[PDB]
Formats: C-alpha cells, sequence, structure tokens
C-alpha cells in the first residue's frame, strides 16, 4: 500500500534466509498473488515483479513454477534468458525440457520468438529449440485428438 | 468453462423468452459454460441437451432458434469431446491472446456467419501428456486418480396332488478424495475439474521430474529404468 | 450472386419528410412518385432524395407512369445538382398496410426491366405516429427461383433475419413474391442539430408574465375544485371500509377516482404556480 518496494526487499532478504523451500514458496506465491490482484500501478507491478524474480533466483534451490509465472506477467525476454542460463548451468534437461514446454503453453508470441532466436544464437541443446519452436507440443495434442476421438454422428446427422 | 450455476440460473430465463435471436444468443452462451461437461457432474447437462434436441426438432421454430441450437450443439460436444475453452491460462494468470482473439472473433458473427469458424482458435485440448524427456518420446504409464470412475466419464452415446388342486381352489455431490484411486493412462482427457486429483505412482520407471500441480500441461517424467524398452504411443509426425 | 438478407436501403431525412408530406397529402389515393438516389453496393441502397408523379384521373391505382414529366424532371433537376439514378419508385398505402398488390408487382416489374435493383418503398401516413413511421421497401422474387426453393436470400448475416415479417402483408403474399427489406434513416449531425428548433420558443416569451386577473380566478376555481376533490376523498375513505377486492379493482372504471383528480390539481396548480412566481420576481429584479 505504502509502495515501498525496498522494505519488501529488506523484510524478505531478513526473513526468508532462515527459511527452508517450501516456505519460501508459499511466501513468495503470496506475495504474487498479492501483486497480481491489487496492485493497480503497472510500473510497480513490474518492479514487484522484477525484485521476486531476483529473489528466487538468488534463492539456493529454486520452484521454477514461479519464475515461469514471473517471466509470464512481466514478459521480459532477458530475464527468462538469465533463467536459461542458469538453468543450463545446472545442467538439469528434465527441468529444462518442462520450463520449456511451460513457457510454450503459456506466453506471449513475440516474447517465445525472440527466445527462440536468442537460444539458438547462443547455441543451446537443440532439443530446446526444437521443443521451444511449439511444433512437439502442438503435435503431441493433434495425436491425442486423433487417437481419443469421441463423437456423436447421430447427433449430427 | 467454468461451469458456474449462478450464470446457468440467470440464463434460465434467456433461453425461454419470446424474443427468438436471444434464445440463440442464450442457448449459444450456455453451451459455453456447460462445454466439456456430463450428465454426472451437473444434473442441469442433461435436460439442457433434451431441449437442444427439442429446438432443433419441433419445425415450429424461428430460424434464429434453430441456428442457435444447431451451434450449441456443435459448441457442447466439441471436437472428439476432448477439447475445452479456457480464456484463463493454465496455473499462471494470462489471458491467452489467441483464446481472447478467437472469441472477440466468435462473439462477431452478427454480420458474417463464416466467421464463427474462429472460435476454433481458443479450442485447447484437456490432457495430462507424459514424456520421457530424454527423447521426447510419449511412453505407457497408468497414474492414479483420488475420485469417483462414475463422474469423469464421456456421456452415454444418442439414444431414442389334491393339496395342490385345493392350492387353486383359494386362488379364487463433491467426489473430494474418494480414494481406492483408478488407473488412467496417459494421453486420456483430463477435466480441469479432475486434473487436480491426478496423481502418479511413487514406484514405477518413470517418475515425474518435478511435483504434479494438477493442471492440464505436459508433465516430463524421468527414466529409472533407461535399459529396458517399454510400449511408446508413436505421435503422427512419427510415421512420417 | 443470389443478393442476400442483410441489404438496407438508407432513407434520408428529406427523402422521409417528402415522402410523407406527399402520402398525407393525397388520402385515399395511392399517390406514387420515383426515388433519387444511388447503388453503393450489393448490400446498400442509398436514397438521396424523391420527387412526386403526377396523379392522373386513375383514382385509387398506381398506374401513372407518365414518362415526359420524369424526363423532364431528371434532366432540369441536373441544372441544381442532383446527379442520381432512378433506384426505386414510392407509392403510399393509406389505411391497408405495408405491401404490394398486383398493380404494384406489375410497375415494380416494369422498374426491374430497367434496373433489376429497384426497390418499392411503400409509405403509410395514415396509421404512422410520431416515433414509429412505418416504412418497409420490397424487391420482387426472381421467377423460377422457387424450384430451387431459394427466394434471394443468403443469410449472412444476423442483421436482416431480425426484422418480423407482418401478419396481414403475408396474406397478400410476402415471401412468395418480393422478399422483403430493411429501412435505416440515417441522420446527419447538421440536420438533428438543427430540427431542434421546431420545439424551441420564441426568445421574448419566456419573460411574459400573463394578465395578473387570470392567475388569481384560476387560483380560487382550483382551490374550489380541492375543496369540493377533499369532500369526495373524505366519503370515499368512508365508504372504502366495507367494500371488498374484487371491486375495488374495477370500483373506479366509470366515475371519477377522487385521488388522483386531487394530485393533478395540485401537481397542475403548484407548477402554474411556482412559473408565476419566478417570472414575476425575475422580471421584477432583472428588468427593472
Ligand atoms: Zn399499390
Amino acid at each position: 500500500e505504502g509502495y515501498r518496494l525496498d522494505i519488501i526487499e529488506s523484510a524478505l532478504k531478513s526473513k526468508l534466509d532462515q527459511d527452508s523451500t517450501s516456505e519460501n514458496v508459499k511466501i513468495i506465491n503470496y506475495l504474487l498473488t498479492l501483486a497480481i490482484t491489487t496492485v493497480t500501478n503497472s510500473k510497480f507491478r513490474s518492479s514487484i515483479l522484477r525484485k521476486s524474480f531476483d529473489f528466487l533466483m538468488n534463492m539456493p534451490n529454486c520452484d521454477y513454477l514461479t519464475l515461469n509465472k514471473v517471466v509470464v506477467n512481466l514478459n521480459d525476454a532477458g530475464l527468462a534468458l538469465q533463467l536459461f542460463k542458469k538453468l543450463k548451468e545446472e545442467n538439469d534437461e528434465g527441468l529444462s525440457a518442462q520450463i520449456a514446454f511451460d513457457l510454450v503453453s503459456s506466453a506471449s508470441q513475440q516474447l517465445l520468438e525472440i527466445l527462440v532466436t536468442e537460444l539458438t544464437a547462443q547455441g543451446y541443446d537443440p532439443a530446446l529449440l526444437n521443443i521451444l519452436s511449439g511444433l512437439p507440443t502442438c503435435d503431441y495434442y493433434n495425436t491425442f485428438l486423433l487417437n481419443n476421438k469421441n463423437i456423436d454422428i447421430g447427433l449430427l446427422n | 468453462g467454468k461451469g458456474l450455476q449462478s450464470a446457468i440460473d440467470v440464463l434460465d430465463p434467456l433461453t425461454k423468452d419470446p424474443v427468438d435471436f436471444v434464445r440463440q444468443a442464450a442457448m449459444i452462451a450456455l453451451s459455453m459454460i456447460l462445454i466439456q461437461q456430463t450428465e454426472k457432474l451437473n444434473p442441469q447437462v442433461a435436460d439442457i441437451n433434451k431441449n437442444f434436441l427439442s429446438v432443433i426438432t419441433n419445425k415450429h421454430q424461428e430460424g434464429l432458434a434453430k441456428f442457435g441450437a444447431c451451434v450449441a450443439q456443435g459448441i457442447m460436444n466439441a471436437g472428439g469431446r476432448n477439447v475445452t475453452i479456457q480464456l484463463e491460462n493454465a496455473d499462471t494468470g494470462t489471458l491467452d491472446t489467441k483464446s481472447v482473439v478467437g472469441l472477440v472473433m466468435f462473439s462477431q458473427f452478427w454480420y458474417w456467419f463464416p466467421l464463427a469458424h474462429f472460435l476454433s482458435l481458443s479450442f485447447t485440448p484437456t490432457t495430462v501428456i507424459g514424456i520421457r524427456g530424454s527423447d521426447q518420446a510419449i511412453p505407457k504409464f497408468q497414474m492414479n486418480c483420488y475420485a469417483k470412475e462414475d463422474a469423469f466419464s464421456y456421456p452415454r452415446m444418442y439414444e431414442e396332488t389334491t393339496a395342490r388342486a385345493k392350492a387353486r381352489a383359494k386362488k379364487t455431490y463433491k467426489n473430494k478424495y474418494s480414494s481406492k484411486p483408478y488407473k488412467v493412462d496417459n494421453m486420456t482427457r483430463i477435466l480441469p475439474q479432475q486434473s487436480r486429483y491426478i496423481s502418479f505412482i511413487k514406484d514405477d520407471r518413470f517418475v515425474p521430474v518435478r511435483k504434479f500441480k494438477g493442471n492440464n500441461g505436459v508433465v516430463v517424467l524421468r527414466d529409472r529404468e533407461p535399459k529396458e524398452p517399454v510400449a511408446l504411443i508413436e505421435t503422427v509426425r512419427q510415421m512420417k | 450472386g443470389r443478393d442476400d438478407t442483410k441489404e438496407t436501403v438508407y432513407i434520408s431525412s428529406i427523402a422521409l419528410l417528402k415522402m410523407l408530406k406527399h402520402g398525407r397529402a393525397g388520402v385515399p389515393m395511392e399517390v406514387m412518385g420515383l426515388m433519387l438516389g444511388e447503388f453503393v453496393d450489393d448490400y446498400t441502397v442509398n436514397v438521396v432524395d424523391v420527387f412526386a408523379m403526377p396523379q392522373s384521373g386513375t383514382g385509387v391505382s398506381v398506374e401513372a407512369v407518365d414518362d415526359v414529366f420524369q424526363a423532364k424532371m431528371m434532366d432540369m433537376l441536373k441544372q441544381t445538382g442532383r446527379d442520381q439514378m432512378v433506384v426505386g419508385w414510392y407509392h403510399s398505402h393509406p389505411g391497408f398496410g405495408c405491401w404490394l398488390s398486383s398493380v404494384d408487382v406489375n410497375t415494380q416489374k416494369s422498374f426491374e426491366q430497367l434496373n433489376s435493383r429497384a426497390v418499392a418503398v411503400v409509405v403509410d401516413p395514415i396509421q404512422s405516429v410520431k416515433g414509429k413511421v412505418v416504412i418497409d421497401a420490397f424487391r420482387l422474387i426472381d421467377t423460377g427461383a422457387l424450384i430451387n426453393n431459394l427466394e434471394p436470400r443468403q443469410t449472412t448475416s444476423n442483421t436482416g433475419l431480425l426484422n418480423k415479417a407482418n401478419i396481414q402483408a403475408l396474406i397478400h403474399g410476402l415471401n412468395r413474391h418480393y422478399y422483403s427489406l430493411n429501412i435505416d434513416y440515417h441522420k446527419t449531425a447538421k440536420e438533428t442539430k438543427m430540427l431542434m428548433n421546431l420545439h424551441k420558443e420564441q426568445w421574448q416569451s419566456g419573460l411574459k408574465m400573463y394578465d395578473y386577473e387570470e392567475k388569481e380566478e384560476s387560483n380560487l376555481a382550483a382551490t374550489k375544485s380541492m375543496v369540493k376533490i377533499a369532500e369526495q376523498y373524505s366519503k370515499r375513505i368512508e365508504e372504502e371500509k366495507e367494500l371488498t377486492e374484487e371491486e375495488l379493482k374495477t370500483r373506479y372504471v366509470g366515475r371519477q377516482d377522487p385521488k388522483k383528480h386531487l394530485s393533478e390539481t395540485a401537481d397542475e396548480t403548484l407548477e402554474n404556480n411556482i412559473v408565476s412566481v419566478l417570472t414575476a420576481g425575475v422580471n421584477s429584479v432583472a428588468i427593472k
């Protein structure tokens, strides 16, 4: 309410340090809900989202769902680039595939295209490139539609 | 797709008023609230379909009402009944630009009927699909669903010696954690309502890379038996 | 192209006013006049203004299609602009309703063999009221398209299906010989701004108090009427004690209800009195 982001940062850095992964995830998600549903000043919203992103990045173990929410809401290509940098440094293939699929399932087209182009320029693992291209996801959904079809043709007749 | 009851109560008078095109609009909208909903999920679903059949029949109805009922039947039983409309995004908060654009376009079919097909933009499949992640190959594995099987199922098809002699002488609703989890295969219809109750098996050749969040997205598993072969569902691109 | 159902005829203010003035002036003769406009496109038929054809001594039949008058009026209207086509004809059907007859069908056939997209707008000055001027264009069905049963109507829009065909119009045959059209009066800011002047009083009438003898006789008469109505109200309240609802639902049907009269008299005299006070004070202060 007071538009005091620095006080939020100080309180978070004071409290979350002496806490576990799950508890910090809970408090950060509560803060994210408050920012999403209550904050009106869009610039303040972007600021708090960015600081939450930084706090989750610095946190030892990171729940990538929260970072996915943050990068989706803020819609910043560089932040997702830093996220993928950290993920490739950790060399988590399953985490990489899951985060790429989640980003494909929910992201603005411009950000997705820019991130794919930058990842290709940096020459990441081609699995991430093809996944983020969007072809495998739509292909799998098409397969789901084709295999499990159930149509009431009699009703149409 | 939310299936909110109060909206249905408000729409109930609208679908029965004298004015025909209001009936058409109400019928189309009512099929947008109850998309991918079975009679077991909500008692009012079956009567709405009966009303749709009655309006499609009973030739003494205005053409606007006939068109509304036909398009409502088309929407309510969406493609293979395996796809829903989700203006809201997944666990995150997003408008999902494609869906909003498509539904704005579908609301424009008051001056161009061909534009009604634009609603196919917003159609989003309902699936909890698993992949190996090592090679992006779909495996076959069962998952636990802690709910009654009698709810999240496809609706039924369209249907239309003297004693013996004296014997004759005298003749003159929550479904919340119902336990007993039942296996659901991969690549199967997972309603967003039931997606929260979907759970994996603690022991399996494949274990999720993360904790399942009850959404309708893609979950990458982890091969705990990287040597043995298992049956793979082949994607349409795969056989070329 | 089998036409469409979203076709709309756009009638300007000039055309509609001339239509009504000419229709009311010839009751009950079905006067007819041409209709100068332009064909914007397949879906829109703009109409600029109309002019009247003379009514020959035929009576109640629309058959005077004199060509000399039409040619002269068209040629020497061009001298002062209005370079437009002969888009349609309008004829008034006073009293019956909006529907075409056999003679009307033949005349519209004659027009169609010249333009093939000629509307047949039918005014009706008799049954028109201030806000519901009844107007609806018509155009003949093709011919043997009834073998295809596809009378030229492609419902590519809901804008044409919203209008509902009249009951008595179907008796003469609406969807059998002439598919109906839509009517959309299109205005202009200049015209709607300044037609407001019909209800703008003269400036020198607001401050004009009327003679100060009638304003006292009226007050005295209103007070006497109030006294009598109050007495009737007293007897009404007395009589209402012993009456059952099935009578009160129909009791004051044929006799003066001495309550609405009281309220009406009070409101009317109070409004007149307030206006009188304000006028008197305003002139006493400002005029001096
Ligand atoms: Zn006539």
